[PDB]
């Protein structure tokens, strides 16, 4: 077995820019080392075997390279539909693959619309609670958002997932649920959810008055 | 023509076995070796092992030793590969692939098989609708949600406004909350206040047979 060590894991790449991937080994591997392309939906795509020979039907501007341990994979013209995640496999002795490069199209920041939602009734007379608040269109994907009963920040109960990034806007979204016990919850009043997030030095603080308005 | 046909998506109990299989059509079985791969939620690759049905030797990933077993039914060109003791670590996809050898045109992998491992049994979701509350909405647009809340197994379809709503919707990934998984989606429409076209979030759930039509 070897390993192989791969970087970087997300890249952010603009349409018509390149990018170069790398894996490097714990044993010289002889130029016995291939190179994936992994779309969601689909098996993953063999692009490149024994360090440089491109596949039947694979594009020029794929191109790969290296020597003892040493390996680069190059895409000259990142185009809009080679975003996928690379995997790079050595097969000198038995085979490793690298964790892959993910790649994601790069853009203007812009900052999320952030929303808070109380707890819908129907889920209160079932016994809960679950505040969410919806944090969408924002770039780049770090947000970090914190939860607040009356000023005092509380982390579990929260539910975090993000999108996928949107083919056609290429923003990411966000949203965050606590879920909390009816009792918890009308013993309170104030929540608040917080974005601290790179558009803005300030946080995005948004709070409903529970109930009464 | 060349297929790797999987098994369809075991869903199973902790520390149980699981078997999973490869029918190898189009081609002849002993001439490629097996190799079965790990493909992990949010990302990664992790190579199992392979059986060659020729001379029959079997190669692990020192790691998988003791978790899998590879087999093959030389008779009918089916492999399996064995999976022991699952902890909640082995839900994942996983594929079987032919081998590559020198350069041919395309390498085959077959569509895999989603192995979900757990003590939950079949849950209808909770569907929540969410909406403003009394915060001004004198302008902006409008943002509404609808928590699909505490279901099992994965497979929940949010269609917003029986599709009329195709705007801008947001659809959350499910992630997994005390054993059942919760999910959500958001649409923006036009400028303030939604009342109008009675909005209506449809969630459904294939294993259980659930509609749930939240509109108010
Ligand atoms: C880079 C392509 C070389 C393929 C390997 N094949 C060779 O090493 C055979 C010798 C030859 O080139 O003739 P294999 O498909 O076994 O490894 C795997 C294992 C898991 C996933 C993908 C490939």
């Amino acid at each position: 077995d070897i390993e192989l060590t791969q970087s970087p894991s997300s890249l952010s790449a603009s349409l018509g820019g390149k990018v170069t991937i790398t894996c490097k080994a714990s044993q010289d591997i002889k130029k016995y080392i291939g190179w994936y392309q992994h779309k969601p939906g689909k098996g993953p795509r063999l692009l490149i075997h024994y360090t440089s020979t491109l596949l039947p039907g694979i594009p020029s501007r794929f191109r790969g390279s290296g020597s003892g341990r040493d390996y680069s994979f190059s895409i000259s013209n990142l185009e809009g539909g080679d975003i996928a995640t690379y995997y790079c496999l050595q097969y000198y002795n038995l085979r490793t693959f690298g964790g892959g490069t993910k790649l994601e199209i790069k853009r203007a920041d812009a900052a999320p619309t952030v929303s808070i939602f109380p707890p819908s009734s129907e889920q209160l007379t079932s016994g809960g609670a679950s505040v969410v608040c919806f944090l969408n269109n924002f770039y780049p994907k770090d947000i970090n958002v914190k939860w607040k009963i009356d000023g005092s920040e509380r982390a579990q109960g929260v539910l975090n997932s993000w999108t996928d990034q949107d083919s056609k806007d290429s923003t990411y979204s966000m949203s965050s649920t606590l879920t909390l016990t009816k009792d918890e919850y009308e013993r309170h009043n104030s929540y608040t959810c917080e974005a601290t997030h790179k558009t803005s030095t300030s946080p995005i603080v948004k709070s409903f008055n529970r109930n009464e308005c | 023509e060349v297929q790797l046909q999987e098994s369809g998506t075991e869903l199973v109990k902790p520390g149980a076995s699981v078997k999973i299989s490869c029918k190898a059509s189009g081609y002849i079985s002993t001439d490629h070796a097996i190799h079965w791969v790990k493909q992990r939620p949010e990302q990664g690759l992790e190579w199992i092992g392979y059986i060659s049905p020729g001379n029959g030797d079997i190669k692990y990933n020192e790691k998988f030793k003791v978790k899998a077993t590879l087999t093959a039914d030389q008779s009918s060109s089916t492999a399996y590969m064995q999976l022991n003791s699952l902890t909640s670590e082995d839900s994942a996809v996983y594929f079987c692939k032919r081998s590559y050898y020198g350069s041919s045109y395309v390498d085959y992998w077959g569509q895999g098989t989603t192995l979900t491992v757990s003590s939950a049994k079949t849950t209808p979701p909770s569907v929540y609708p969410l909406a403003p509350g009394c915060g001004d909405t004198t302008g902006s647009s409008v943002t509404l949600g609808c928590l699909v809340k505490g279901y099992f197994p994965e497979s929940v379809t949010v269609t917003w406004n029986s599709g009329g709503l195709s705007s801008s919707v947001h659809t959350f990934p499910a992630l997994l909350q005390s054993g059942l998984y919760t999910m959500s989606s958001s649409v923006t429409v036009p400028g303030g206040g939604w009342p109008s076209a009675t909005v209506t979030c449809s969630v459904a759930h294939p294993a259980s047979s659930t509609t749930v039509d939240k509109k108010l």
